[PDB]
Formats: C-alpha cells, sequence, structure tokens
DNA sequence: TTCACGGAGGCGTTGATTGGTGGAT
DNA sequence: AAATCCACCAATCAACGCCTCCGTG
C-alpha cells in the first residue's frame, strides 16, 4: 500500500474543474488539492458502505450495483440513477 | 450563460449526454487502475468488479464538475476570476449532500 | 445538523482514516522527475520546450 | 467438467509530474 | 508600490491498460 493511492492524480481532476469552468477562469493550487482531497474521499465514503453490505452478504466482490444502492443509501440519488443509465448502456 | 442558471439544469444536460451520447469506455479522464488503488487502501475491500471502477470514473467526472461549478458562483459573487479553496468551502456548507467531508474541509 | 444518510458512514471513515493515518503534502511526489525538470533547456519565459 | 470472472504479473506504451518566469491581481 | 501566485511549456519514467495465466465458486 503506497500512501499516494488514497488520491487521484491532481493534473487528472484538474483538467476536469478547467472543463467545468469559463475560458478565462483560472484555478489555485489550493483548490485543485482541496478537490482531489474531496473527490477521493467520495470515492472512500461510497466503497466502505458499499464494502460492509458486501461483507453482511458474505460476498467478496464488490461490484457496480453494489456502488449504485451505496449512492442511493447515503443520499447521492442523483449519482445513483444517472450511473444506472451509463451502466445499462454500458451492457448492451 | 449566468453560473446559476448553467447549474439549475446541470442534471438535465448530463441526463441529454448520456442518453445521446457516443460512450467511448475505451477513453476515461480518471486512471481506472487508481481509482480500483483508491478503493483498496481500505482494508475490508477484498474482490472488484471490473464495472465498479467504470462507474467511479463516471461517477467523479460529475462530482468534481458539479462542486467546481457551484464553488464558482461563490467566487463570481466576490468579483474574483481565479477559484479558491474558500469558495469550495463555501460550496460544501450550501448542501448537506457534502457533510460526509466534514472532515476532508474543517469549519 | 448533519445529513441523517451519512452520519454512521462519516464517523465509520473517520475511524478508519485515524487508522490508516497510524499505519502510515511533499514538495514533490518523485526525486527522479524533481531532477529531470531542474535539468531541461528552458525558454527565456521559464517554459520548457524540445530537445 | 466447464463457465464466469477477478487477482497477479509481464509487456509496450504513455501522459502525469515538474519548476522559472511574466504579469495579473 | 511591492508582493503574491498561476498559466505556460513538453520529456522523462512511474504507472496505466491490456493480455495471459491461474484460482475460486
Ligand atoms: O456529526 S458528524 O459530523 O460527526
Amino acid at each position: 500500500m503506497k500512501e499516494q493511492d488514497r488520491w487521484l492524480p491532481i493534473a487528472n481532476v484538474a483538467r476536469i474543474m478547467k472543463l467545468a469552468l469559463p475560458e478565462n477562469a483560472k484555478i489555485a493550487k489550493e483548490a485543485k488539492e482541496c478537490m482531489q482531497e474531496c473527490v477521493s474521499e467520495f470515492i472512500s465514503f461510497i466503497t466502505s458502505e458499499a464494502s460492509e453490505k458486501c461483507q453482511q452478504e458474505k460476498r467478496k466482490t464488490v461490484n457496480g450495483e453494489d456502488i449504485l444502492f451505496a449512492m442511493t443509501s447515503l443520499g447521492f440519488e442523483n449519482y445513483a440513477e444517472a450511473l444506472k443509465i451509463y451502466l445499462s448502456k454500458y451492457r448492451e | 450563460g449566468t453560473a446559476r442558471d448553467i447549474l439549475t439544469t446541470y442534471w438535465q444536460h448530463i441526463i441529454n449526454h448520456l442518453e445521446s451520447d457516443n460512450h467511448d469506455y475505451k477513453i476515461h479522464q480518471l486512471p481506472l487502475a487508481r481509482i480500483k488503488k483508491v478503493m483498496k487502501a481500505d482494508p475490508e475491500v477484498k474482490m472488484i468488479s471490473a464495472e465498479a471502477p467504470i462507474l467511479f470514473a463516471k461517477g467523479c467526472d460529475i462530482f468534481i464538475t458539479e462542486l467546481t461549478m457551484r464553488a464558482w458562483i461563490h467566487a463570481e459573487d466576490n468579483k474574483r476570476r481565479t477559484l479558491q479553496r474558500s469558495d469550495i468551502a463555501a460550496a460544501l456548507s450550501k448542501s448537506d449532500m457534502f457533510d460526509f467531508l466534514i472532515d476532508i474541509v474543517p469549519r | 445538523y448533519v445529513n441523517a444518510k451519512q452520519f454512521h458512514r462519516i464517523l465509520k471513515r473517520r475511524v478508519a482514516r485515524q487508522k490508516l493515518e497510524e499505519q502510515l503534502r511533499k514538495p514533490y511526489l518523485h526525486e527522479s522527475r524533481h531532477n529531470h525538470a531542474m535539468r531541461r533547456p528552458r525558454g527565456p519565459g521559464g517554459r520548457f520546450l524540445t530537445a
């Protein structure tokens, strides 16, 4: 376990922030670091909820449906229902 | 054009692009292996299906975008064109959906 | 007050993070890439260019 | 016994990491 | 006035995606 694996790469995060803003807009290094920490916790927060349900049902694999179910439980229902459409298309 | 009006229809535009786009699961803004390593940092997690990182790549794209747009509104209100950490902190306080980040972004 | 749907998971993550820091920003991540960037030919404006 | 599927490890890429300066603020 | 700090640039190498092989259920 490398300590730096808790976080997504900052350049990839920074690029998505850039595309979400006007062309003239600039982003402070602290805003990029803050966003990196927030989106990394988003993954861990949702994965932990999915993980505990997988363990309770004695399933070894966290699957796509577990992530969606965890997103609904934790009140990310826009994300759960949007990614459900995305998933069905990926399997279509 | 207004930062608020773009945010108020944000999910309509997400659903339009989901329902009518040439999704290339080939290309992702976020590397899948790194998403998987964040998941595996939790000792409770054993195995992960190939679909779970793919969902997180798209989910995290949407999440970074929504939060950046909410934060940009605060930057616009203070007549600044640089996005600051304080703009993200201000955005997090406006929705209880972000309560999970209370320890990541204190006060 | 706290999101009722997130309350329990927030505290599990706090304990898990407190445990993770126990068993583990630098100016840069890698010494080699740090040295590459300190070595390369720079333009007058401080930008890198093709070798 | 075969089928479905995800980890481990090897291979061929491959774009994230990186800092000095101008000028915006 | 004088200081702070982010976009700009592209080549190396840490690591990403894909593959094959094997273990599990
Ligand atoms: O109330 S929760 O933020 O600990």
